[PDB]
RNA sequence: CCUGUCAAACUCCAAACUUACAGACGCCGUUUGACGCGGGGAUUCCGGUGCGCGGGGUA
RNA sequence: AGUGCAAGAGCAAAAGAUAGCUUGACAGUGUUCUUCCCAACGAGGAACGCUGACGCGAAAGCGUGGUCUAGCGAACCAAUU
RNA sequence: UUAGGCGGCCACAGCGGUGGGGUUGCCUCCCGUACCCAUCCCGAACACGGAAGAUAAGCCCACCAGCGUUCCGGGGAGUACUGGAGUGCGCGAGCCUCUGGGAAACCCGGUUCGCCGCCACC
């Protein structure tokens, strides 16, 4: 990369197909969520907070507890653990 | 229910297909396996399509190599209608292949060993640069193609 | 049916462009009612730079504030046809516009569940000539 | 220089002349050739069909094209028939004309991608085929062997 | 509309009915909603929570439903709102809902309006809500004072037929006791 | 309206495929203790080739 | 369109414009991610809390500077609270 | 739901167009400014008070496919591309066979002129 910063090669995952442009439904965003609920981690580009780093889009990790409203996921990269803090905004349930 | 036979050596195949070959319990080359015809198991085998024989074999077919080549979980021990009457479920030999080709049990279910280690295809097979369609012995076989490799490697 | 489509004035607007005011006085007198300034956008060569900027006032007035303007204002113009709005509207003279339009208005006009006029029930040029013109003047 | 170094489309598709300044004008005269005025309303019709994937430098176009209709003066300056070369040289040319260090080219050229079996060429006349011989003039001046296809044509 | 690319708003945009940036800030108190809701001859109010397939309401009261308690007077004015909060309050109560947030939709804040009076009524009726006082009517314009009032420079009935020529905000006392004691569903 | 072409830094579309988690089979582990945790000792940080996909370059 | 500035991305009853008011560009202390995928490593950065004090708002709430990713600096020594 | 309020999904719902509907009851337009409140100017809007009138807007109901959108049949196409294999072919670029997947454009014919949840209501 000719750069290393948080949104280098994210053009295209950050980015809404030009329908799904524009505030997205508060449904989603105020979704509640109990430790050991399994979430998958997708980043809405039409919501700026509660973000998490890019490079864990398509994650699906562990709820455990939260922190404020933002909820703290767990989630192993490779193989290493570690902990995610993000938004309902940017959860779905799995299944 | 499928014969798989192994045709081609381990050097230089992809690491993720030798561990196939070996989760079929597959370690050597002409080394033989009975494989249920799953979805899960259907992957695998296609997975292992270029460097295996496999096809379902006959009756007949599976009885002489079960008789010829099947072995204990573990020894010597020759497993022939005695055996398979004295150990198994079944009275002897006709009577476990029968239940292998309608996949009710299994070789070790019936504490066989999950390989049959065959030997060489006596007078050579059709060669493993080729697929069977194409006049090789690589991929799945016909019934009659199937138990003709089997026999030959009795 | 009728009643509630036909014509009637929404709202005359009195205003006189000048390019930098003193106008308002007679804008007021004029009209009855206090005049608003007028800023303008974007910087140009007729020393017209400044953004937030008094130039010019208008005034909009409604019901008989809007009557007893035009029962004078429409004299002292002549023309018709032509200087008419697709949507019934007209412009003459320091200029004094007049909006045209029927009955339920307010719908596109309110807050909640809004929304825009049906083609139908907008107002044609014609159908405006003739309200005004079936009051105290002539068309063309 | 030789078609050599261009003729194989193993490069990277490279024609955004947003981020490329600096390309050479293209030689090629016309597309459209004859009575351009008239539409393809002719009995017969002959095109010129590339075999093999290749790059065509607007070079060989201009030269492949020029000795074809500059043929097809058999049938006279305003003659009844109508040239179409429906290629257009997109792909932008380089050279590394410092050795291999700092080697990304300098424009130089443009060339077209043709595939093998699009037709590079097409004419219309009227049983009156010269331009079946326009032709073996004109894939006489471009990298690939080519195949000169009638269609519109069953007075054989 | 126009094209694959068109961005059509949602629904409820395009209806001009729901404010989504403001809807969000009301969720976030994870809170009943207390809708309070208007029309040019009745007032509504509604107490709703969030729900799986859209929204849920647990509570309502509608300014029509009031006569059924004793109402004889119009519907859409300030005692009529205020009442028809206490009714829904109660109602509310009822269901078991101890405290919510005040939705006055597209409605404006504007000081002793009918949705804080709506805001009033179901504070009384026990519901725990967050308000500021000081935005509120100052009661007798609550009880109907301005109308009554108003009808003083009469000349002519305020009130087409309807009851009273000179109005009671009296009557309004008259409900708003009722209400607070016993009576079918509430 | 008709007609002729394009995109590594275009996308109304869109694979194969790669990938997170879960279940299932398989294989593996519970005297051969897997997975994992803590500690001791390194070597190593000139690489090369084939094949697939590449970017540069006439090569 | 606009949103200070690359490029890509976000934004319409707004993240833009106007008006008004305000100083949260606040003090303290953390959690997590990033810096450094995996996988150890500092300064820096960011997200998300809490404690305290405030601004605005009817209120939910919003404000841990500017919509997001650049605008940054160790020990020793000085000056400063 | 003989017309309502709050929503979920966020065009299958958009755009455009036709027909129908209010006798007491609902939504509106509508009428009107003493009040709460309001327009850098206007009761236009916002806010408040109210029924003389209307179903013409809106809205609700029934329907139309011309455009946009969603899904489906048949054709394009098992084409393009592709994961695995080959002492198959080709000077080469590249191609082919076996195996496991499999598109886009476009044409023709259907579908789509929203679905669903909670509350209230001759
Ligand atoms: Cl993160
Ligand atoms: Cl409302
Ligand atoms: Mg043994
Ligand atoms: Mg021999
Ligand atoms: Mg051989
Ligand atoms: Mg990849
Ligand atoms: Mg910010
Ligand atoms: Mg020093
Ligand atoms: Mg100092
Ligand atoms: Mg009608
Ligand atoms: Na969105
Ligand atoms: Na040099
Ligand atoms: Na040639
Ligand atoms: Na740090
Ligand atoms: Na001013
Ligand atoms: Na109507």
């Amino acid at each position: 990369p000719s750069s290393n910063g948080p949104l280098e090669g994210t053009r295209g995952k950050l980015k809404n197909k030009p329908r799904d442009r524009g505030t997205s439904p508060p449904q989603r965003a105020v979704e509640e969520f109990d430790d050991g609920e399994k979430v998958h981690l997708k980043i809405d580009p039409s919501v700026p907070n509660g973000r998490f780093h890019p490079r864990f889009d398509g994650q699906t990790g562990t709820v455990e507890g939260k922190q404020g409203d933002a909820y703290k996921v767990d989630i192993v990269d490779g193989g290493k653990e570690k902990t995610i803090i993000v938004t309902a905004a940017h959860l779905r349930r799995q299944e | 229910m499928h014969a798989l036979v192994q045709l081609r050596g381990e050097v230089n195949m992809h690491t993720d297909i030798q561990d196939t070959l070996e989760m079929l319990n597959i370690h050597h080359v002409n080394h033989c396996t009975l494989v249920p015809e799953t979805d899960a198991y259907r992957g695998m085998v296609a997975k292992v399509n270029d460097f295996v024989a496999f096809g379902e074999p006959s009756q007949e077919t599976l009885e002489t190599v079960l008789a010829t080549r099947a072995e204990p979980l573990e020894g010597d021990a020759d497993v022939d209608d005695e055996w398979v009457a004295e150990h198994t479920d079944y009275d002897d030999i006709s009577g476990l292949a029968f239940a292998l080709l309608s996949e009710e049990t299994t070789l070790r279910e019936q504490g066989l060993s999950p390989t049959l280690r065959l030997h060489p295809p006596r007078g050579g097979h059709d060669g493993v640069k080729h697929p069977v369609k194409e006049g090789g012995q690589l991929g799945k076989h016909d019934t009659e193609g199937i138990d003709d490799l089997l026999e030959a490697m009795r | 049916f009728h009643e509630m489509r036909e014509p009637r004035i929404e709202k005359v607007v009195v205003h006189m462009g000048i390019g930098h005011a003193n106008a308002e006085d007679i804008l007021g007198e004029i009209t009855g009612q206090m005049p608003v300034r007028t800023k303008a956008k974007r910087t140009v060569g007729e020393f017209d730079i400044r953004e937030g900027d008094p130039i010019g006032a208008k005034v909009t007035l409604r019901d008989e504030m809007a009557e007893e303007f035009l029962q004078t204002a429409l004299p002292l113009a002549e023309l018709a046809t032509s200087q008419f709005d697709d949507t019934g509207n007209f412009s003459f003279g320091l200029d004094v516009t007049v909006n045209l339009v029927r009955p339920g208005y307010r719908v596109a006009k309110r807050d909640k569940a809004s929304r825009s006029i049906p083609t139908k029930h907008r107002l044609n040029p014609a159908d405006a000539v003739a309200f005004i013109e079936s009051t105290y003047d002539v068309e063309v | 220089k030789p078609g050599a170094m261009y003729r194989n489309s193993s490069k990277p598709a490279y024609t955004r002349r947003e981020y490329i300044s600096g390309i050479p004008g293209k030689k090629i005269a016309q597309f459209d050739m004859g009575n351009n005025g008239a539409g393809p309303t002719y009995p017969a019709q002959v095109e010129l069909v590339v075999e093999k994937p290749v790059q065509i430098r607007h070079n060989a176009l201009e030269a492949a094209r020029v000795a074809a209709n500059r043929y097809v003066q058999n049938s006279g300056a305003a003659a009844n028939y109508k040239f179409r070369i429906r290629k257009f040289p997109f792909h932008v040319i380089r050279e590394n004309k410092d050795g291999m260090r700092a080697p990304f080219g300098k424009p130089v050229g443009t060339a077209a991608r043709v595939h093998g079996a699009n037709h590079i060429f097409i004419a219309w006349v009227n049983p009156d085929p010269n331009v079946e011989e326009a032709w073996r003039r004109a894939k006489m001046k471009v990298t690939p062997t080519i195949n000169i296809d009638s269609s519109p044509a069953g007075n054989a | 509309a126009t094209g694959p690319r068109y961005k059509v708003p949602m629904r409820r945009r395009r209806e001009a009915r729901t404010d989504y940036h403001q809807r969000l800030r009301l969720l976030k108190s994870g809170k009943p909603r207390l809708v309070a809701r208007k029309s040019n001859k009745h007032v509504r109010a509604q107490l709703v929570t969030l729900g799986p397939n859209g929204d849920d309401t647990l509570a309502s009261a509608h300014s029509s439903d009031l006569a059924e308690y004793g109402w004889e007077a119009p519907t859409g004015n300030m005692p009529s709102a205020y009442l028809t909060g206490l009714l829904a309050g109660l109602r509310a109560q009822e269901a078991g809902v101890e405290e919510a947030v005040l939705d006055i939709g597209l409605n404006s804040p504007t000081p002793g309006s009918k949705v804080f009076a709506i805001q009033e009524g179901a504070i009384d009726a026990g519901l725990d809500i967050p308000h500021n006082d000081d935005v509120l009517a100052d009661w007798q314009r609550t009880r109907g004072a301005h109308i009554a009032e108003y009808d003083e420079q009469l000349e002519e009935p305020l009130y087409s037929g309807d009851f009273d020529a000179a109005d009671l905000p009296e009557h309004f006392d008259e409900l708003r006791e009722t209400l607070l004691d016993g009576d079918i569903e509430l």
